[PDB]
């Protein structure tokens, strides 16, 4: 999961 | 929006959506290419296609079972393209290169038209 | 095999899937979550959770236009779902990530039920 | 394009  | 992402998910989708196609599940169109027959689920051809994005939206052939392709339409360079469709992966070869880029154009696929027309002045 | 990659083409076949999905394109099943209603497309509620792979695939059930979750569902937690299933982005909030997760669980979405777990634990 |  990443911060877009 | 404050949404958080997950990278790999597009890429998990579209290998579900190619494990559905291998087991012929929920597929709802055969792709005619002469005398050779694809099973394909109409969403992923539209999304992969700019032909099979109008064919699809037209408000009868969006019924339609069985799509047939233009005679001049080569097989094995549908099929690869098919393959790319549900994998992003393509089998471009020396000996495919020209079928598989006239395929390309036909379907209305820009960015594999634009590879091949770059591997083709590549060899010139 | 030689094949090359299109990096962007699992997210573009995402992105086409959700603007088909938008407009109600080839939606072919409408999930019901107490009073709200979701359209989508079968593939790709297959692709993204257990549950919906398990409900498709049953012979009697993957004929089915309409599928009724359990009265215990969020709406709104199954709208972030879909949305993720669509986008590949979580709209997790502290307001909404206890829902986010039932729901998750309920769906059999596991990275989203590991996201909301550390999020969670996080704040304990 | 890459080389995957
Ligand atoms: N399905 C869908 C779709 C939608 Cl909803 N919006 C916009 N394009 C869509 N698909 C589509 C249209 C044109 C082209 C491609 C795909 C690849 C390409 O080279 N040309
Ligand atoms: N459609 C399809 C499908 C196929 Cl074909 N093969 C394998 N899994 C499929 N989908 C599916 C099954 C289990 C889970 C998910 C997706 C996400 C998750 O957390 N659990
Ligand atoms: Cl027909
Ligand atoms: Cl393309
Ligand atoms: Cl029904
Ligand atoms: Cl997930």
């Amino acid at each position: 999961w990443v911060i877009p | 929006d404050s949404c958080i992402q997950f990278t790999r998910h597009a890429s998990d989708v579209l290998l579900n959506l190619n494990r559905l196609r291998s087991r012929d599940i929920l597929t709802d169109v055969v792709i005619v290419v002469s005398r050779e027959q694809f099973r394909a689920h109409k969403t992923v051809l539209m999304a992969c296609s700019g032909l099979f994005y109008s064919i699809f939206t037209d408000q009868l052939k969006c019924n339609l079972s069985v799509i047939n392709l233009d005679p001049e339409i080569n097989p094995e360079g549908f099929c690869i393209l098919l393959d790319f469709m549900y994998t992003s992966r393509l089998n471009l070869r020396e000996g495919n290169i020209m079928a598989v880029m006239a395929t390309a154009m036909y379907l209305q696929m820009e960015h594999v038209v634009d590879t091949c027309r770059k591997f083709i002045k590549a060899s010139e």
